[PDB]
């Protein structure tokens, strides 16, 4: 797999949130 | 076919194929021996209470030594003034720490002190067994006790004789002894005394018939039908009953006055009393885990804490809309459920006034509560259309379990001891027993009347269980039928009948004996 | 008759038209994977 | 108005044959009869006791337990 | 009028009901009997009730004397004997409800069950 | 009988467990809006579906398109979904005197993807939904009757849970330290937060100059194409029926 | 006398609202069933114990139990 969940959690968390704004 | 249905499910859905504790524990077994051992038993208090006392202030738990020394102060303050003062490094310590304490003591009394010992070795003897074993040294003997009165003693005295090495070594028995008037081998006498103690077991049963045990009746008169609920304090000190007329009456079951804590009330003489605050008939109630506190709920929706030392009300609880019907403690006393007409469970924490869980699900009103023994799951049952029993976990709060086959109210539920059974009954007459584990019915039992079952209980080893009924009867059962040597079911061990007197509650002590309440009707 | 707030009932059919209006009536489906990504 | 003590009583019209009425009995009353008439007795204080319903599985015959005169053991 | 004096001449205003009906309906409804709740307060809660029963006597009494002098009693208000005796005033379920139905309650029955 | 998923479940076992096998979605983020691999059309983020972006950051199962994802036979992994997502993310207009190779000149001018994995656990809504839908699904006929739902779903809950912790302690401290011990990570969140509630001239202006528009005013816009698709639907079915004839 | 003060209200009510049909009577017991009678022993999505919905209660359980 690619971009594993437990390592960039938080980069994905912070572009999910940018983008709901 | 149900199977059918759950495997294409579960297929589509990818599942793959310290010190202080010890010495009052000690404290208490002696003073519960004969008064001829206590004398040679007292000898052992105070070397374990200063090498306790001693090796937490070493450790660097300066503030667990003070407050071992504050605590049993007042216990040696009338023997050890000056010790007690110098304890408030020198040489005392020293002297203490290289000469190891000398306590005679005889045979008889070194063996029932290390059965005791060895039977409750993790519920804190292992702490004085290596205090024993270290800073101290027994010297048994064979001699008998020694008393001012005993034989050993009066023999000494009359025959002019000389002291011992027990006896060479701020109570000596040499003031005693005079005319002024062997060592131990702990560790291994523990794994010896192990050793002997485990041929004595019983791993079987084969033939014979059930337990035979007592029982004790407290009849209410002059009730007029206006009772709705009963309990017993966990200590059977004190009955509680609600009524429909929305107060609470509590008495004392030996008839002694009940105390307040008020100062205005200093000493007045009553030996019941009442709770009032209630707008509704009240449904439950429940003592908490002698009891303090008490907890209550009524038709018109809210959930009293009462105060068992001032006799008043503190707090109210407002989360149900609707009758609330069952209220009940956790099995330790901080947590408490409840559960009503709306369809939903909720679980509180007495600091909170707001549920902490609610638990979704059934799909009619609930008649039926239960904790688990070990405080983290909840039992709950709902009627007409919807018969079924539920488990639910507290950290999640999600459904965990589901029991089917009931056919009729359920009136009472109830959990084993061991925490591996499940009893239930309804108005049939039936008695359910449930495998939590495996989610599946073991047994049914029969001979109850039509009415209901309103309480269940287990026995301490979970291997009986008391059953009382509006039919009038109080009955035994045995779990397990012994093994066979080569309308009612043949698990009834006994069956008693009262005189016209419905039961409400049945409770098993920790003897082989039950005490029942009920309301006496001449009608 | 059964009670729900009505910002849920008003919510979930803008969803159900959406949704309709994306997969033509279902004779679309816009969920398929094509590979292993 | 239905928590009254007094005897429910139903009268029997008739307005034909195999056609029967009913309605409640209700006569009038002076208010010195209501007024001046006593009252009902009071019952006495709630009370409980205590008393031996088993000793080892047999009971005793004491007053306090049912008399062996009046399906309390199987016979399969 | 203050409630300080009223409370105070509260001695002079006591009703007619007595002190054991108080006592059980304040039970009932959740506050402990006079030993521990001013005797005041009591009597003014049983005041109040007297005050609103004849309220409502005075009501019905208004409505049963303009009746007095079609002529058929309304459906819904069953009861009554033989109608009485003399031309005294008869207390009936007729004017009694007419009197309830102004404070919202209802008090219809059936006149014949058949 | 099928193996059962431990206590608490973690994107790193699932990853691992179910590696080799296909994403169960993929989905596109853009500047302003999101598709998924097949689509062809768009979602912007102030949609409806706004829900499934807001069950992304949630970690959860989206059971209010349920039915929908049945349709498409997405698969799941032990109840869960693996989701790849791709992060696109990171003149004059209405003036006649622009140029263009399709146009005249005009004589006022002078002249002419990161990529992440994700898992999202189910929740009890899912079960709920799921046990409905199957009621409500022709096949007895139907493919499930309501009353045998709570057989059904005791069995699915002991297959679910298959082990418990039934040991009974002694004491108060006992029982804080189990439930101290069993804390769950999706069940630990904190309680929330109470909620809470020059250029003048220019826009004047604009407001005013705008008078009597009747659309523009308004404003002062989500396409869908349902008239095309409406069009399409028709020709195909006149097509048909003149396939016949 | 229950029964009979039921039978009156919903006469009364069907009678505002239209000889009458049965469909007057229907609309007279359905608009009744907006502010009473919202209890019974009702099942499976029966409007029992309140009248809430299954799908709200789980919402606020979910929002609780966090």
């Amino acid at each position: 797999w690619e971009g594993a969940e437990p390592e960039t959690s938080d980069l994905l968390n912070a572009v999910l949130d940018s983008c709901l704004a | 076919n149900l199977n059918q249905i759950v495997t294409d499910y579960l297929k589509k859905k990818g599942f793959t194929r310290k010190y202080l504790k010890a010495f009052l524990l000690l404290k208490n077994w002696i003073d519960n021996n004969l008064d001829i051992y206590k004398f040679e038993l007292r000898k052992l208090l105070w070397p374990v209470f200063v090498y306790s006392y001693l090796e937490l202030v070493s450790q660097g738990y300066v503030d667990d030594a003070k407050h071992l020394l504050e605590t049993l102060r007042s216990h040696f303050e009338a023997v050890h003034q000056d010790q007690l003062a110098l304890l408030d490094e020198n040489h005392t310590t020293r002297l203490y720490r290289e000469n190891k304490y000398r306590i005679p003591l005889n045979q008889s009394l070194s063996g029932n002190l290390f059965h005791f010992l060895e039977r409750e070795a993790d519920n804190g003897g292992a702490t004085i067994i290596y205090i024993l074993q270290t800073h101290c040294s027994v010297e048994t003997s064979a001699r008998g006790p020694i008393e001012p009165y005993s034989f050993e003693a009066i023999y000494r005295r009359a025959r002019n004789l000389d002291l011992d090495e027990a006896d060479a070594h701020g109570v000596t028995n040499r003031d005693v002894l005079d005319t002024s008037a062997r060592a131990r081998d702990v560790v291994m006498e523990m794994q010896k005394v192990r050793e002997n103690r485990d041929r004595f077991v019983i791993e079987g049963r084969t033939g014979g018939i059930g337990i035979p045990v007592s029982a004790c009746m407290f009849t209410f008169h002059n009730t007029l039908g206006t009772v709705s609920c009963m309990d017993f304090s966990n200590d059977h000190k004190l009955v509680a009953v609600g009524t429909m007329d929305s107060y609470i009456r509590v008495w004392s079951l030996d008839g002694k006055p009940l105390k307040s804590a008020l100062e205005n009330e200093k000493n007045l003489k009553v030996n019941n009393r009442k709770l009032i605050g209630h707008s509704g008939p009240v449904y439950g109630v429940s003592f908490s885990d002698s009891s303090k506190l008490l907890l209550s709920c009524s038709a018109d929706g809210q959930i009293r804490l009462w105060s068992l030392e001032i006799w008043a009300c503190l707090c109210i609880y407002k989360a149900h809309d609707g009758p609330v019907f069952r209220v009940l403690w956790g099995p330790h006393g901080h947590y408490f459920a409840s559960a009503g007409w709306d369809k939903t469970v909720r679980v509180f924490t007495q600091d909170h006034a707001s549920a902490v869980r609610i638990m979704v699900g059934h799909d009619t009103s609930i008649s039926a509560l239960a904790w688990h023994p070990n405080g983290t799951y909840v039992f709950s049952a709902s009627d007409e259309m919807d018969k079924s029993i539920r488990m639910w976990s507290v950290i999640t709060g999600n459904c965990v379990r589901i029991f089917t086959g009931h056919t009729h109210y359920i009136t009472a539920l109830e959990c084993a001891h061991n925490g591996k059974i499940l009893a239930s009954a309804d108005t049939g007459g039936n008695i359910f027993i449930w495998d939590i584990e495996k989610g599946t019915l073991i047994k049914k039992c029969r001979g109850h009347g039509k009415g209901g079952i309103p309480s269940l209980s287990f026995s301490a080893e979970s291997n009986v269980l008391v059953s009382g009924g509006l039919d009038c009867t109080v009955r035994v059962w045995d779990i397990e039928l012994p093994a066979d040597p080569n309308q009612i079911t043949p698990d009834q061990i006994s069956a008693f009948a009262t005189k016209k007197t419905p039961v409400l509650k049945v409770r098993f002590t920790r003897m082989n004996l039950i005490v029942a309440g009920g309301c006496y009707d001449p009608e | 008759p059964v009670f729900a707030p009505l910002k849920r009932q008003y919510q979930l059919a803008r969803l159900h038209e959406q949704l309709q209006a994306a997969t033509n009536g279902g004779r679309t489906n816009i969920f398929k994977v094509v590979g292993f990504g | 108005g239905y928590e009254s003590t007094r005897p429910l009583r139903y009268g029997e019209a008739s307005l034909g044959p195999g056609q029967p009425l009913f309605y409640i009995d209700d006569e009038e009353v002076d208010f010195e009869k209501v007024i001046n008439a006593p009252l009902p007795k009071v019952p006495r204080d709630m009370t409980f006791t205590a008393h031996w319903l088993a000793v080892e599985g047999v009971q005793p015959s004491i007053p306090q337990n049912p008399t062996t005169a009046e399906d309390l053991l199987p016979k399969g | 009028a203050s409630l300080r004096e009223f409370l105070n001449k509260m001695d002079d205003y006591a009703p007619i009901i007595p002190d054991a009906v108080t006592n059980y309906y304040m039970t009932r409804a959740g506050l402990p009997p006079p030993p521990q709740t001013d005797i005041r307060l009591a009597r003014l809660l049983a005041l109040a009730t007297q005050k609103f029963i004849a309220d409502i006597a005075a009501d019905a009494y208004q409505y049963s004397r303009i009746r007095a002098s079609l002529g058929i009693q309304r459906p819904g208000y069953g009861g009554g004997g033989q109608g009485g005796s003399q031309n005294r005033t008869v207390l009936t379920m007729e004017d009694l409800g007419m009197a309830v139905s102004e404070f919202g309650v209802n008090v219809k029955r059936s006149e014949f069950y058949r | 009988t099928f193996d059962a998923p431990p206590y608490v479940i973690t994107p790193e076992y699932i990853l691992k467990k179910f590696a080799g096998h296909p994403p169960s979605l993929i989905v596109h983020l853009y500047q302003n809006h999101f598709r998924f691999d097949q689509q062809e059309g768009m979602f912007q983020y102030k949609s409806p579906m706004r829900i499934f972006i807001e069950h992304l950051r949630n970690r959860t199962v989206p059971h209010e398109i349920m039915e929908y994802l049945i349709q498409g036979g997405v698969p799941f992994y032990e109840g869960c979904l693996i989701v790849q997502v791709f992060d696109h993310r990171t003149t004059v207009p209405f003036s006649i005197h622009n140029h263009n190779p399709y146009i005249t000149p005009s004589p006022y001018v002078p002249y002419p993807p990161t990529v992440y994995t994700v898992v999202l656990m189910p929740t009890a809504q899912a079960l709920h939904t799921d046990l409905l839908l199957k009621t409500v699904t022709p096949r007895d006929h139907m493919e499930l009757d309501p009353k045998n739902i709570y057989e059904v779903e005791a069995k699915i809950l002991l297959a679910t849970y298959p082990k418990l912790d039934l040991e009974p302690t002694k004491n108060a401290e006992e029982t804080i330290a189990k439930l101290e011990k069993l804390a769950h990570p999706e069940h630990s969140h904190k309680p929330p937060e109470p909620k809470v509630r020059d250029e003048a001239l220019a826009a004047e202006q604009e407001r005013y100059m705008l008078t009597l528009d009747e659309r523009l005013s308004s404003k002062l816009w989500e396409p869908r194409f349902e008239r095309f698709k409406l069009i399409e639907n028709i020709k195909q079915e006149h097509a048909e029926k003149k396939e016949q004839e | 006398d229950f029964a009979y003060r039921h039978t009156a209200a919903v006469l009364s009510d069907a009678l505002h609202l239209s000889s009458i049909t049965a469909n007057a009577v229907a609309l007279a017991i359905s608009s009744r069933l907006g502010y009473q009678f919202r209890g019974g022993g009702g099942g499976y999505y029966g409007g029992g114990g309140g009248g809430a919905s299954k799908d709200w209660m789980l919402e606020l359980a979910r929002e609780r139990n966090k």
